């Protein structure tokens, strides 16, 4: 707790989320098509930038605690 | 006698070892190791010192208090005429065997000449004079070997002393008493602030374990102040008080009375008879009336009263050893009157002191007299043989009989010292005469020749307080003085120095520096060794009491306006203008004063009783003119902006923009090539007063002086923090200004705190403005928590003091104008091309959770220990909701 533990902020996260990055743009993968391919670049402006923040502040909300709201 | 790291330091482990302190000062001295980082030498070193000063300091709690000892090198003297114009030297050789008072001891015991010691010890004669009898020589010698390796001690004594202060040799004493630890008081005739905090240190160099002092102003002459302070010191506790024994006195005198021979029993050196035995011989009489009238009759007084040898030896002398040779008869009034049950007197007639800080008389020779005779005492530390003349097992043989005891180390051996004092006084500065006249010529023989992410960031701050800005004040905390460097900014300010003189137009030709008071004193002015006293005091010495006349706005402070009224009855038909008397007619009713009509002309007017005009009165306050300000106020502000603005919003305005110097951003549109859409503001501005105005807004309506046409839009208390915004950096987001006084601007960063971790906003300025007014008193004094003088005069005079905190001697605290600003930041931004970075944020104040019945109460455990809630059900076990941590 009190030391520079970084045990649970290295285990529990930088793992699951690690985890569906790998998992959550493959979801996209299953609509890929969805007969859209006329608006896909679009949809990769459109939906990739937006889980990229996602997966960007996800690990930002690990962020909260350990160490920044540790109690 | 080994000293070198030590010595002077060596005396600072007897005092440290002195203020023992049982388990009080073990434990800080214990946390000597605890963060004992063995990586400096200095803390390795140290580390070595850790132990063996907590050793003995282990070895002293619970023990006599503390020694008399001199740990310092003996001494002697060092006159020298020297070669060159190198005329006379000084003194403070290093004096051959000696250094230790041990070494000492023996060299003081068997002396020379053909006499008995270096210091005997006599007594009566049979039916005569003083033979030197070796019994009281005995002891008095061995109380010296029973000091220097032996410590000397004092507790429970409880003395008085007349002695006067620095180079007084009852100084010397006063520092025996307190290190033996005695409970001392004193008296003086200067009062002032120097006079105070010489009487700090010594009492801070000194005090011991069980030491107090008391410094008493009192005059020793003129009887009628006399009676009181032996009063004083043996009142009952629920008088006055200091309901003590007195179990020793030694009193000295002052007044020198030079020059002077028979012919002049004339004024001032009159006062000396008066007060070097006529006050004195009432005073150890009145004090056994003081003890047998309570009748604590087993425990006497002891008294050593200074004599001396040199009667009718030494010139124009006037009263001084004439009133000095009449205290020995008190020795036979020892018998046959009823005073030996509760005082005892033992003679002291110490001779000849070197050591001139004041008082050492011909401190020129001291070096011939040990020559042509052999003889001592150029020793100024000779008090270490007075101090053990109040030890006991010498007050037991001061409980038998009196002891003359000649101090004097044996100069009444010469023949004729008077012009044996002059022969060498009429040769050494004759001798220095001689190669100061062949030194000149010589030359004069020669010349003639040739020719993360969530923390919050200290950014920039800049106080405007009762000193200049916020460079001032730190070192004017680090040094009583201004630094050069810090000075001239002070001195900048208040407007006394001239910045930008005038590159051209100085004298006739080129030249300029930065010089003084715009046009009366321009000349030149340099910014060197100059502006320390000649725009010091006057330069300093304006910013304290007297809140000013001509300032908020006049003030006079012992002329208070108060409206008594009054409704006489004689009638008066005076004269006006037009219109003016309706609203005397809507004012007062018909029947009185009926006006008229003032034919080709205004109106008419005046009738009967009429029931006015309420006059005035003239009445004195006490409680006030303590804080002041600072003489000139516009750095490079917009004219005339400055007729509507005044009172307060000047101040908040010249700390944003000196914050943001210091935090390294001019121009705050800056921040908007940082794109935004601009949703990131305003300032958390508070305080309870910013009236300053609104006094006018009421004691200046329906009494008609020149209030401009809107008053209201600066009566509240976020119109600054309006006007930082559109006057200034110009946003558009969040507002909060909260009020909190008395305990404000931490609420405002604690609020605006929460703004930041919030990401509602970013970058954001706190307020921190108060003021002081007419009104600021008045429910202020007499609220009688403020402030009072006269008792902040009385015993205490100090109008630079005038507050000590947590000292007893608060009777009201202090407040003045006031100026502070902080602005905060997102710290990610603040790595942002940096401001740059200065603190950390911490605590998270503010609630107070406990609901009594009154209004104040200041700070003990009210509030904030539901701050560090942090509670302990048990855990036992190491590694928000969180209720452990």
């Amino acid at each position: 707790l009190n030391m520079k533990y970084r045990k649970r902020q290295l285990v529990t996260r930088e793992a699951q989320i690690k985890d569906w990055v790998e998992n959550e743009l493959e979801a996209l993968k299953l609509e890929a098509e969805e007969i859209p391919s006329e608006d896909q670049n679009e949809f990769l402006l459109e939906r990739t930038r937006e889980i990229h923040n996602e997966a960007e502040s996800q690990l930002r909300a690990a962020q909260q605690q350990w160490g920044n709201d540790f109690y | 006698r080994k000293l070198s790291q030590y010595v002077q330091e060596m005396a600072l482990g007897g005092p440290i070892t002195k203020e023992s302190q049982p388990t009080i000062e073990e434990d800080l001295t214990r946390v000597y190791k605890a963060i004992s980082a063995q990586a400096d030498k200095q803390d390795i070193s140290s580390s070595t010192r850790v132990e063996f000063e907590k050793l003995y300091s282990d070895l002293m709690k619970f023990l006599e208090s503390s020694k008399e000892i001199d740990p310092s090198q003996t001494t002697q003297l060092a006159g020298m005429d020297v070669e060159d114009a190198l005329d006379k030297d000084s003194t403070k050789e290093v004096a051959s065997l000696p250094n230790k008072s041990t070494i000492s001891k023996t060299v003081s015991s068997t002396i020379p000449r053909e006499t008995i010691p270096f210091l005997h010890l006599r007594k009566k004669t049979p039916a005569g004079d003083w033979k030197y009898d070796r019994q009281l020589s005995s002891l008095f010698l061995d109380g010296l070997e029973k000091a220097a390796f032996n410590g000397v001690t004092f507790k429970d004594k409880y003395v008085l002393i007349t002695g006067a202060g620095k180079g007084s040799i009852g100084a010397e004493v006063l520092q025996g008493l307190l290190q033996g630890g005695a409970k001392v008081v004193v008296t003086t005739s200067r009062f002032s602030k120097q006079v105070t905090d010489y009487y700090q240190s010594i009492y801070a160099k000194y005090g011991a374990k069980g030491s107090t002092l008391i410094v008493v102003p009192f005059n020793q002459g003129s009887k009628q102040d006399v009676e009181a302070l032996i009063e004083f010191i043996y009142d009952t506790e629920k008088n006055g008080g200091l309901g003590w024994d007195l179990d020793a006195i030694i009193p000295f005198a002052a007044i020198p009375e030079q020059g002077i021979e028979l012919e002049h029993i004339d004024s001032k050196s009159e006062f000396a008879h008066r007060i070097m035995l006529t006050n004195i011989l009432r005073m150890m009489g009145c004090v056994k009336k003081q003890k047998s009238a309570r009748g604590i009759e087993t425990r006497p007084a002891q008294v050593i009263l200074p004599m001396s040898p040199n009667h009718g030896t030494f010139g124009g002398d006037g009263m001084y050893s004439e009133s000095k040779l009449s205290l020995e008869t008190l020795f036979n009034r020892w018998h046959s009157e009823s005073w030996a049950n509760q005082l005892t007197v033992c003679g002291a007639i110490i001779g000849w002191t070197r050591g001139t800080g004041l008082m050492s008389a011909n401190n020129i020779i001291a070096e011939g007299i040990e020559k042509m005779g052999v003889r001592t005492f150029s020793q100024k530390e000779m008090a270490f043989n007075l101090l053990g003349l109040l030890t006991p097992e010498v007050v037991e043989l001061c409980q038998k009989s009196p002891v003359m005891a000649d101090l004097n180390g044996g100069l009444q051996f010469v023949p004729e010292l008077k012009e044996f004092t002059a022969k060498l006084r009429k040769e050494l500065v004759e001798t220095s005469e001689v190669r100061k006249a062949v030194s000149i010529e010589t030359a004069l023989e020669h010349k003639v020749v040739n020719g993360l992410e969530r923390v919050i960031v200290v950014t920039g701050f800049a106080e405007v307080g009762p000193w200049g800005s916020a460079r001032t004040r730190w070192e004017m905390e680090a040094f009583g003085e201004f630094s050069l460097e810090g000075c001239v900014e002070m001195a900048w300010i208040m407007g006394f120095i001239s910045y930008h003189n005038g590159n051209l137009k100085g004298r006739p030709y080129t030249g300029w520096v930065d010089s003084k008071t715009k046009e009366p004193v321009d000349d030149k002015d340099v910014k060197a060794k100059y502006e320390t006293s000649i725009l010091e005091h006057s330069g300093i010495r304006l910013i304290e009491p007297e809140l000013f006349n001509g300032y908020n706005p006049e003030k006079k402070e012992m002329i208070q306006e108060v409206i008594v009224e009054e409704d006489l009855e004689p009638f008066e038909a005076s004269k006006e203008t037009a219109e003016q008397f309706k609203h005397q007619h809507g004012d007062k009713v018909d029947i009185f004063e009926i006006p008229e009509t003032g034919e080709y002309s205004v109106k008419l007017l005046k009738g009967a009783t009429l029931y006015i005009p309420k006059a005035l009165r003239f009445d004195r306050l006490v409680a006030g003119q303590i804080p002041t300000g600072w003489n000139a106020k516009t750095y490079g502000i917009s004219d005339d902006i400055i007729s509507q603005v005044d009172p307060i919003t000047l101040f908040v305005l010249v700390s944003v923009v000196e914050a943001f110097i210091a935090s390294g951003i001019t121009d705050p549109y800056e921040m908007y090539k940082y794109v935004h859409v601009s949703e990131v503001g305003n300032c958390s501005g508070s305080g309870m007063g910013g009236v300053s105005a609104l006094r006018g807004m009421f004691k200046d309506r329906f009494k008609d002086e020149p209030v401009q046409n809107d008053i209201l839009q600066e009566s509240f208390i976020n119109t600054m923090s309006a006007w930082v915004n559109m006057l200034l950096i110009s946003s558009s987001g969040p507002i909060k200004t909260p009020v909190g006084a008395c305990a404000t601007s931490v609420e405002s960063v604690d609020i605006g705190v929460e703004t930041i971790l919030s990401g509602k906003a970013r970058i954001c300025i706190v307020g921190g403005y108060d003021d002081f007014q007419e009104e600021g008193s008045f429910e202020f004094g007499n609220m009688k928590a403020t402030s009072n003088t006269l008792e902040e005069f009385e015993h205490g005079r100090t109008p630079a003091e005038m507050s000590r905190p947590a000292t007893t001697t608060r009777n009201g605290f202090m407040e003045a104008q006031g100026a502070g600003i902080q602005i905060i930041m997102q710290a990610d931004l603040a790595l942002k091309m940096g401001v740059p970075i200065y603190g950390i944020v911490a605590m998270a104040a503010t609630a107070t959770d406990k609901i009594g019945r009154s209004v104040p109460a200041p700070g003990k455990g009210i509030l904030t220990t539901a701050r560090e809630h942090h509670s302990s059900v048990k855990y036992a076990s190491p590694n928000k909701r969180d209720p452990r941590i």
